[PDB]
């Protein structure tokens, strides 16, 4: 893991000595090469974690996002052009560098053993989403974007700490063994209500939650491409991922205290596929279904069956690639014609002829493509609620016809019928825009093929 | 002025903060306050406005009647139990007008209306001066006497402290009055650890001394009052808007950055008590508080203001100052996150 | 453009909370979240009555 | 074969590296609650070299003979 | 009256054809654009995504899988051999107990 | 935690702190700060407007051996302030060993836990 | 309706102009100094005779 | 304790309060803190006297002159604020506001 | 905090002030002597908690 | 060259630059001294 | 002052009614009390008799606020016959917050007074159930 | 810089470079009209330094390299567009009047340094009072709105008033058809197509609003037309008067240590050039002043301090 | 060929760096090198050690 952090640090003074139109190739290859080195990683077997390097430990919890950001890293690297090419060499340069050091903030959040030091890194996750968003966001309301942003994570997740604290000078240490393997179970007193209540609500506000949710689509619409698909995919299934680490406590009473999370995420589950199903401005739709998505996690995780995490970590996992994926997708059209409305562009099956490839397979995917990871996760969520209830299956299947349905929506309006004949300034579609669609739609169909790789440490 | 005689009243400044830590008997304290009170008035009023004499006037009215009260608690502490030790007194009276002539001195929320005035009618120097050592030196006398504190005195002063220093600065576009009202707030952080564990209270002086320096230097990068002169120090030089960016979010405190290890200790070893409603209370406004760094930020360092003309002039010439000691500062006030264990240097 | 910009984030200016707005906030926000609540309290009280009492059909029921 | 031979850990080496790792953070964790209860304790009674603010010297308490006998 | 501003109408939408019809998607520099098509396709590709399939095609048993079948294997073959009953029920031996009375 | 027989004044390193061994050369919180002392020299060179990575490198130096001087004997202070804080401890521990009870090792045959099954 | 208008009302809309309207009653204090040694005074006489500090 | 210090103590009081609150003029309020001057100073002597504590007798003379050098700075300040405006009044400091 | 120059340099330049049972100049005791003697030797080497017990 | 009338520095001084250095390569001959010192301290005293 | 809030929490909760409103009460002029000192003294309300309005208003809001609060505390403890759940003092201080609300003469004011005074009031009533430590340990 | 506290601790005072040789003339006439013949004429034969008239590309040639900066860096006056249309509303009249009086503040400062330092007095030309007065004329042309007025009302508040008006101040008279006859016979024909009650108004806010308000501080000097060349009157009227009034009686060297650590470090005299008011025939948006400062970066010498600056030499960066 | 084009050298150099490094921390954290009560061989027949 060491040697996995190591030259991420060294990675950083790559772009700061190199000269200019040489930074790019530079930058590309030696991200590409940690990314086969981090493909290394995979020796985790049967009885315990592989720990090491007293801090650090891997589940497969972690290994399958570990890989997942830097993977995604690369991918990102290569998409954030065309819309900073003709700025400056100095905030080229320093917007490469920071994206750099939030990766080396997310992998140090993602190999936490003791949980102060994840809170440190989680808010080191925080902090340069901010600055990129907010520099480069390329819209009128970014500011206020940022703003609510980052009062929303931090005061959620600030009482968080307190609670850590008071359970790191009660107990002992915060390994995560020793959390485990010595856990006592607490009753249902007051205090424990609300100290349950400090972690689940930190991390209710980062998923988010349906009460807590505006904080993601303006942030989202208003944010640059690398800043969004980072935000979406690595932020709130790194959310997804402490929930799963910090769930290992106060097992006897979140029976008793987690019933109403559970009906305000269902009911917001749909409420939330209806309010994208009507909406104009592309961009939104695909925050929409993020927030459908995690409250479909969030179920997951309150209810406390091996099959649950299982489709759990496989929902993270492919919803991540998916709703990155159709992000980049809306940010080509969006280059293409510079409207960020969804109405304007129709037609684009006889122009741009084999993006509706793309578009086709990233909505199926979003459909619950019959052997797709996303079914796979939404399908045992579905059978670990029905055997918690007999009732849930409803929303379910209700969630899963609105989410058909915008989908098709999606498909079928932006992307269908009629070329508008007033636009004049569409190109044949690009190389690297194809070669992002390749490298999005690679590794789902690889992992579609043997997934056993990515299913929870519940296994 | 001259440099003869500035060197002679920066000595004599020196002179009383090291006479109030150094000694063992209560009239030298007082002298020491009274000195430093006498020393401190011309160094502002460096320049002659009226400004600077409503200001100087205030501060000497609020200052003379803070030490009047300091002796008053002394000679309560004689009528009692007589000896000249500094320590423990012998009178929850004496405590009480002892700690509320601290609370005028080095500004508490009921006593705190004169620090945003006289920051405001001063140059910036004056302000560096006042703000570090005056909050520097009756530390040490909390320090001397904490075995005897009534804690709902520091509790009250603390809490409300950080809760006015707040709420004021939501308004205040001026960027002397923004600076004040941090001062009250980490003068709260500082305050309501002392009767826990007071080597947390002394770093985080020595931490938000070191900050206020680093920012104190980067607004004399040039002079600066409101927000709208950032924006143009942001068009003629591209590093103070970066500077401006850490050193404001490290005033915030978050956790990848040094301004989170006054908090984080703090909240640590306040929470081996049980005391935990006051800690996340102040955790919460301590969110408060970062809004208008947060605003500043996003006025000047994230955004760009729209400029003026003999900009282009100014571009030719340097920015010629010399800097106190800017980047030792600077780096050791942002990157300063993977030492906490240097928590324990002090004792 | 206008359009857009009338149905996206001009909603908010204006608004006062008024009494049918507010009266019918409170009806279609808490309304059927407290009405789902009260149906799984429901299903749940009588599953955990239902083995409490010994005879659930848990012939095999393994994967739960 | 070639994989496990040239690119992994054996699980005796993982093993034996989680088991020692386990022990040395049980001793972190059972210095630091003595640590805190020592610390409470020892503010309570005072029975200990921490907790002791700075009382009276005597070097600087004199005697010899004075001018009046009844002090 | 009033303009509150000096500066041009800007930019020209420069749309990157017409200029380099052979060009792959970013700037228009003809040598590095073969030296980044070249880059993704090889060092994305033929190296990354062909060798990590290869590298988790076959891995050791993930989770100890095939050491499971053939443990089990054994044990069933030794539980209906001896004449035990497979699976038997209470995993610690009720002998190791000392239960609370009344 | 005040004096602790302060006689001998604040005293940088006293003189038993010689019985612990100093921190080794290469450590890596020293490294650290030559690090930063690298990155001080950078920004003082990013302040003024002389050219960054070059023109300076006297003061790189300069700024590089002050921070690992000062830190080197920050170090030294810091281990012996973490072996006192251990010593008094252990030697209060020795004090009186009777009003600190070591409880009985029951094993789990006998630690009764109430069950609560999670569905 | 319930989205944008109520949720934006309940939790942004209500803390921020809490915080709004005490900074437009803290900092607006016009520039004299008999309030504010009125201020100490009633500090002083309120926290002896009526919340005790002194015991 | 005694009688002496009751009313030596509500005279330090009032003086205070008289040095608190206060109308127009700033002359008068810098005298007033002379006065809890003298009170400090008569209180501190009988005190040392009563006690025959011949050691430290240093306390009121010094006490004085210094607190005398503090009211000295403080008419220097009055009468700056009288040369830049034409009276010594509460009002003309309505500027610089909050 | 403070500092110990007044220790470390030895010469006790404030330490005459402080109390009774000293150099008073021509000696002569206060009122009150015997009673400070006996209380600081009381209380002198002792962790001044357990010198409240 | 090129420059006309003020080149205020960049003409090298050359107290300072010998001062740093000399001040700087004495501060790790001493340090390295103090560490020597200190090895052989330790193994002396235990 | 600690007098009146230990007069306050002496009573059991429970029936011993109106001495918890005459308590509460008690607590309203204090409030007012303080309020009214600073806000005379922070404001030259130009006259003396306007600033007996206002002081008569404050005080009279807090002591209405305590009045009801008692009123509705006692009511709702002897009906429900719980004297150890919160949600009968959450109830009270939404009645408090309300009636702050309609003495103000408005409607955004009055209900998240009721949400944040009853969300309060149930913390208050939780930590004195459960056993919160009152300002200090001060221990350690 | 060899200065700070330490060389006036050292270096006694700045007294012993004064008087009746170092001082402070300023020339001030109508438009092309006293200009630097008399200048020159009173610079070579009273022994005193020189210093040019203040047009746009000082700030160009005053430091670095001599060579003029093209206007889209350091304008953007445009002022033969000034000359001939000072009415259209796209802004060319208060930019061009704003950074003149930059132009006039940064040489007047450079002045005050060479006066004190070294000696010998200079003379100056077209000095920053008469720029007010030119704003005063300007607008009694009726060319700039009023708010834009009291902006520049706003700048001569702050500006001024850190200073010591000078010495002398010889004004000099030429009637309307003599400034008219010389511009018309020079042959600049963006200056050929000037306008006459302009120069009208300057003449009446340049007698009335200038002379009663120098009362003594600026003693004057009030010289005709033909007053010129003839010498060796304005010579012995510089030397025969005695000076008297203004400030510059007593400093002594508190004041005079202030001024020459307040003209070095020329930022400190420029802080206070943007207010910033937001006047939309000044402000300049981001997008532009970008390009053009990353484009002022791109100029051989500019680019990060050329008293380092590589490509120019100097073959001292320490290896 | 290095010194020509030397940016493609140092990811390299700092993976072989940090893979070193762990190769020192785990020479460090190894006791319990046969105290387990599940891995406890003869250790057999070359030279003294059987895994690091
Ligand atoms: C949301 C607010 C969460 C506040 C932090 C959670 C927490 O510790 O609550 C219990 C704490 C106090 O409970 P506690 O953690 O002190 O538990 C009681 C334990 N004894 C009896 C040993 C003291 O309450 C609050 O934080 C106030 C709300
Ligand atoms: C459960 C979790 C709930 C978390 C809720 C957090 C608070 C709500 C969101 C915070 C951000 C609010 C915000 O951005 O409001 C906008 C407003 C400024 O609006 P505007 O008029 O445009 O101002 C121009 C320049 N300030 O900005 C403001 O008014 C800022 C006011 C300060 C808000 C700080 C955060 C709350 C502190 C509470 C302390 C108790």
């Amino acid at each position: 893991m060491l040697k996995y952090i190591i030259p991420t640090m060294m990675l950083m003074p790559l772009t700061w000595l190199s000269k200019n139109s040489m930074i790019w190739i530079n930058t590309t290859l030696h991200s590409l090469l940690i990314s086969l080195t981090s493909l290394l990683l995979l020796n985790q077997f049967g009885d315990n974690s592989l720990n090491f390097s007293l801090t650090f430990f891997s589940d497969s919890l972690s290994t399958p996002l570990l890989i997942l950001t830097m993977w995604l890293l690369p991918l990102m690297l290569m998409a954030s052009q065309h819309h900073l090419s003709k700025e400056n060499l100095a905030r080229k340069k320093l917007f490469i560098s920071m994206l750099i050091l939030l990766q080396l903030f997310l992998i140090m959040t993602f190999t936490a053993t003791e949980l102060i030091f994840f809170y440190i890194m989680f808010e080191a996750t925080l902090v340069p989403t901010l600055i990129i968003i907010t520099r480069w966001g390329n819209q009128t309301e970014r500011l206020n974007a940022g703003l609510y942003f980052l009062f929303y994570t931090l005061a959620g997740s600030l009482p968080l700490l307190v609670a850590l604290i008071y359970i790191q000078n009660t107990m002992g240490s915060l390994n995560f063994l020793i959390l485990q393997y010595w856990v006592q179970p607490m009753p249902n007193s007051w205090s424990n209500t609300f100290m349950w209540l400090a972690c689940m609500m930190a991390f209710m506000v980062k998923m988010p939650l349906y009460g807590l949710h505006l904080w993601l689509p303006k942030a989202h619409v208003e944010a640059p491409i690398a800043g969004s698909m980072v935000l979406a995919a690595i932020l709130l299934k790194l959310g997804g991922y402490g929930m799963m680490r910090i769930t290992l406590l106060l097992n006897p009473i979140t029976d008793f205290m987690a019933y109403p999370f559970i009906m305000l995420s269902l009911w917001g589950m749909i409420m939330t596929s209806s309010i994208c199903l009507r909406q104009t401005d592309l961009k939104s739709l695909i925050a929409y279904s993020s927030v459908s998505h995690m409250a479909l996690v969030i179920v997951a995780i309150l209810i406390q069956t091996p099959w649950s995490y299982m489709g759990a970590t496989a929902l993270m996992i492919a919803h991540g690639l998916t709703s990155s994926m159709l992000f980049c997708l809306a940010n080509s059209n969006y280059e293409r014609v510079h409207s960020r409305t969804m109405i304007l562009a129709r037609g684009l099956q006889t122009l741009l002829p084999l993006m509706a490839a793309w578009w086709l397979l990233a909505s199926l995917t979003n459909l619950a493509l019959p052997p797709s990871i996303n079914l796979i996760g939404e399908l045992f969520v579905v059978m670990s609620t029905f055997s918690w209830s007999n009732i849930t299956i409803i929303l379910m299947g209700l969630n899963m016809v609105i989410t058909a349905l915008y989908s098709l929506y999606m498909l079928i309006t932006t992307q269908r019928g009629k070329h508008t004949h007033h636009i004049n300034n569409i190109l044949p579609s690009f190389t690297r825009e194809n070669a992002l669609m390749s490298l999005h739609m690679l590794p789902l169909l690889l992992l579609s093929l043997n997934p056993k790789i990515i299913l929870g440490p519940l296994y | 002025m001259n440099p003869i005689i500035l060197i002679i009243i920066l000595m004599t400044v020196m002179l009383g903060t090291i006479i109030v830590m150094i000694s063992t008997h209560w009239l030298l304290i007082w002298i020491g306050f009274e000195m430093n009170m006498l020393a401190i008035i011309p160094i502002m009023m460096k320049k002659h406005n009226p400004r600077a004499t409503e200001a100087s006037t205030k501060y000497f009215l609020t200052q003379s009647t803070a030490s009047m009260l300091l002796m008053m608690a002394i000679i309560i502490n004689l009528m009692f139990s007589g000896q000249w030790t500094v320590m423990k007194l012998f009178n929850p009276m004496a405590s009480m007008l002892m700690t509320m002539a601290l609370a005028m001195k080095l500004g508490m929320a009921p006593f705190h209306f004169w620090v945003p005035e006289v920051t405001q009618g001063i140059p910036l120097s004056s302000g560096l001066i006042l703000l570090t050592w005056q909050k520097l030196a009756p530390m040490s006398v909390l320090y001397q006497i904490l075995p005897s504190i009534n804690l709902d005195l520091i509790l009250t002063l603390s809490i409300l402290s950080i809760t006015i220093g707040g709420w004021g600065g939501l308004n205040q576009t001026q960027l002397r009055k923004i600076m004040a009202y941090s001062s009250i707030a980490h003068m709260g952080w500082m305050t309501a650890v002392l009767l826990y564990n007071p080597t947390m209270t002394l770093l985080n002086l020595i931490i938000y001394i070191i900050m206020t320096s680093t920012m104190f230097t980067l607004f004399m990068a040039n002079s600066t009052t409101t927000t709208l002169s950032l924006s143009h120090t942001w068009n003629k030089a591209p590093i103070m808007t970066i500077l401006v960016l850490i050193t404001l979010l490290s005033m915030g405190g978050l956790p990848p950055l040094s301004g989170f290890m006054p908090k984080w200790m703090i909240i640590q070893e306040m929470t081996k008590n049980d005391s935990i409603i006051l800690p996340t209370l102040m955790a919460i406004t301590a969110l408060l508080n970062l809004y208008f760094y947060m605003r500043l930020t996003y006025s000047t360092a994230l955004t760009m203001f729209p400029s003026t003309n003999n900009m282009k002039m100014k571009w030719q010439f340097p920015t010629t100052k010399r800097m106190t000691l800017l980047p030792t500062m600077t780096v050791l006030s942002t990157m300063l996150l993977p030492l906490t264990p240097i928590l324990s240097i002090l004792e | 453009i206008r359009w857009t910009c009338a149905r996206s984030a001009n909603v908010y200016p204006n608004f006062r909370p008024n009494t049918k707005t507010s009266l019918l906030g409170a009806l279609f926000g808490i309304g059927p979240l407290i009405f789902w609540y009260y149906v799984f309290k429901t299903d749940r009280d009588r599953k955990e009555k239902l083995i409490q009492e010994g005879k659930l059909d848990r012939t095999f029921n393994i994967s739960y | 074969r070639w994989i496990a031979r040239t690119f992994f850990d054996a699980p005796e080496k993982n093993y034996e590296r989680t088991m020692a790792i386990l022990q040395i953070e049980s001793e972190k964790a059972e210095l630091r609650l003595k640590e805190l209860e020592v610390r409470r304790l020892m503010r309570a009674k005072g029975d200990g070299p921490w907790f002791q603010y700075p009382t009276i010297d005597k070097a600087l308490i004199d005697h010899s003979p004075k001018a009046t006998p009844d002090n | 009256p009033t303009l509150r501003w000096q500066e041009d109408p800007e930019p020209e939408d420069e749309n990157l054809y017409e200029k380099n019809p052979d060009s792959h998607g970013y700037d228009k520099d003809p040598a590095v654009d073969v030296w980044n098509m070249r880059v993704v396709f090889f060092f994305g590709f033929s190296i990354v995504l062909v060798l990590g399939s290869t590298f988790v095609a076959y891995l050791p048993d993930y989770r100890m899988q095939e050491w499971a079948r053939r443990e089990a294997e054994r044990l069933v073959k030794y539980r209906e051999a001896h004449g035990l009953p497979l699976m038997e029920s209470n995993c610690f031996d009720p002998s190791k107990i000392q239960l609370p009375e009344d | 935690m005040t004096g602790r027989q302060a006689r001998a004044p604040l005293q940088f390193l006293p003189d038993e702190a010689r019985s612990l061994p100093p921190p080794k050369l290469t450590d890596p919180r020293l490294a650290y700060i030559g690090f930063l002392g690298y990155c001080s020299g950078l920004i003082d060179n990013a302040i003024r407007r002389r050219p960054v990575l070059s023109a300076g490198l006297h003061r790189q130096f300069l700024y590089i051996t002050s921070f690992v001087f000062v830190g080197y004997y920050l170090l030294k202070r810091q281990d012996y302030m973490y072996a006192v804080r251990d010593h008094d401890m252990f030697s209060y521990i020795k004090s009186h060993p009777e009003d600190f009870p070591e409880k009985d090792k029951k094993t789990y045959r006998e630690v009764f836990e109430e069950f609560h099954p999670v569905r | 309706l319930l989205d944008l208008i109520w949720l934006e009302t309940i939790l942004p809309k209500t803390i921020s102009l809490a915080q709004m309207k005490m900074s437009t009653t803290i900092t607006s204090q016009k520039g004299l100094i008999k309030l504010y040694f009125l201020s100490f005074l009633i500090t002083i006489l309120i926290s002896t005779t009526l919340l005790n500090f002194h015991e | 304790m005694s009688l002496v210090y009751m009313n030596i103590m509500m005279a330090f009081t009032v003086s205070l309060t008289g040095l608190l609150m206060y109308r127009s003029h700033l002359m008068s309020s810098l005298l007033c803190l002379e006065g809890m001057m003298l009170s400090l100073f008569i209180l501190a002597t009988l005190m040392i006297l009563n006690s025959h504590f011949t050691l430290a007798s240093m306390m009121p003379i010094i006490l004085l002159v210094f607190a005398a050098c503090e009211a000295a700075l403080g008419l220097s300040l009055l009468v700056m604020v009288s040369n830049t405006y034409g009276t010594d009044y509460v009002q003309n400091l309505n500027l610089l506001q909050c | 905090p403070f500092f110990d120059v007044q220790k470390k340099l030895g010469v006790d330049l404030d330490h005459w002030m402080t109390i009774q049972s000293a150099e008073q100049p021509h000696r002569i005791p206060a009122r009150c002597h015997a009673f400070e003697k006996e209380w600081i030797e009381c209380a002198h080497g002792i962790g001044s908690i357990r010198a409240e017990k | 060259k090129f420059y006309i009338q003020e080149p205020p520095h960049g003409s090298p001084n050359w107290l300072k630059v010998g001062l740093t250095l000399g001040t700087s390569a004495f501060l790790w001959i001493y340090l390295i001294k103090q560490h020597n010192e200190d090895v052989l301290e330790y193994k002396r005293r235990n | 002052a600690k007098t009146l809030l230990h007069q306050y929490w002496d009573i059991p909760e429970g029936t011993e009614c109106h001495r918890k409103t005459y308590a509460a009460t008690s607590i309203g002029g204090a409030s007012g009390l303080v309020v009214s000192a600073y806000s005379v003294a922070l404001k030259t309300p130009t006259s003396f008799l306007e600033g007996v309005a206002r002081t008569g208003r404050y005080t009279f809001t807090a002591a209405a606020i305590g009045a009801i609060f008692g009123l509705t505390s006692c009511i709702s403890a002897q009906v429900r016959e719980k004297p150890d759940d919160p949600l009968n003092y959450l109830i009270g201080g939404c009645a408090g917050g309300l009636t702050l609300g309609a003495r103000t003469r408005s409607y955004g004011i009055g209900a998240a007074a009721c949400a944040y005074m009853g969300l309060t009031a149930a913390l208050v009533k939780m930590g004195q159930l459960e056993g919160w430590k009152v300002f200090a340990e001060p221990k350690v | 810089l060899q200065y700070g506290p330490l060389a006036y601790i050292l270096g006694e005072k700045t007294t012993k470079k004064m008087t009746e040789n170092s001082k402070l003339i300023t020339v001030d006439g109508n438009i092309c009209s006293g200009k630097s013949k008399l200048a020159k004429e009173v610079a070579e034969k009273l022994g005193l330094k020189h210093f040019p008239e203040a047009g746009i590309h000082y700030a160009d040639s005053t430091t670095g390299d001599g060579k003029p900066l093209p206007v889209r860096f350091s304008g953007n006056c445009s002022l033969e567009k000034f000359y001939d249309d000072p009415k259209s509303n796209d802004g060319n009249s208060y930019r061009l009047q704003a950074w003149l009086y930059a132009s006039r503040l940064l040489q007047y400062a450079d002045a005050l340094e060479h006066l004190l330092s070294t000696g010998q007095g200079v003379v100056l030309e077209r000095s920053i009072y008469s720029d007010f007065v030119f704003l005063e004329a300007m607008y009694r042309q009726g060319f700039i709105r009023k708010q834009c007025v009291d902006h520049y009302n706003q700048v001569k508040k702050v500006t001024v008033c850190e200073y010591l008006p000078p010495h002398v101040v010889i004004y000099v008279d030429v009637p309307v058809s003599e400034v008219q006859s010389r511009i018309q016979k020079k042959g600049n024909p963006h200056e050929m197509k000037i306008t006459s009650a302009y120069l009208q108004d300057i003449e009446n806010v340049y007698k009335g609003t200038f002379l009663p308000e120098m009362s003594e501080k600026c003693e004057v000097l009030q010289y005709s037309a033909w007053e010129a060349e003839d010498a060796e009157k304005v010579v012995e009227d510089i030397q025969y008067l005695k000076y008297d009034k203004g400030p510059w009686l007593d400093q002594d060297d508190r004041k005079l240590h202030n001024l020459r650590m307040l003209v070095q470090d020329k930022l400190e005299v420029l802080n206070y050039t943007s207010i910033p008011v937001f006047l939309p025939e000044v402000t300049i948006g981001a997008h532009q002043s970008d390009r053009v400062f990353q484009e002022f970066t791109e100029l051989p010498g500019r680019k990060y301090r050329a008293g380092y600056n590589e490509d120019v030499g100097d073959k001292w960066i320490w290896l | 060929v290095v010194r020509d084009h030397w940016i493609h050298v140092l990811v390299p150099v700092g993976f072989v760096f940090g893979y070193y490094l762990d190769r020192k921390n785990d020479e460090k954290l190894a006791a319990f090198r046969n105290k387990s009560l599940l891995y406890k061989r003869e250790l057999k027949p070359n030279e003294e050690v059987t895994w690091k």
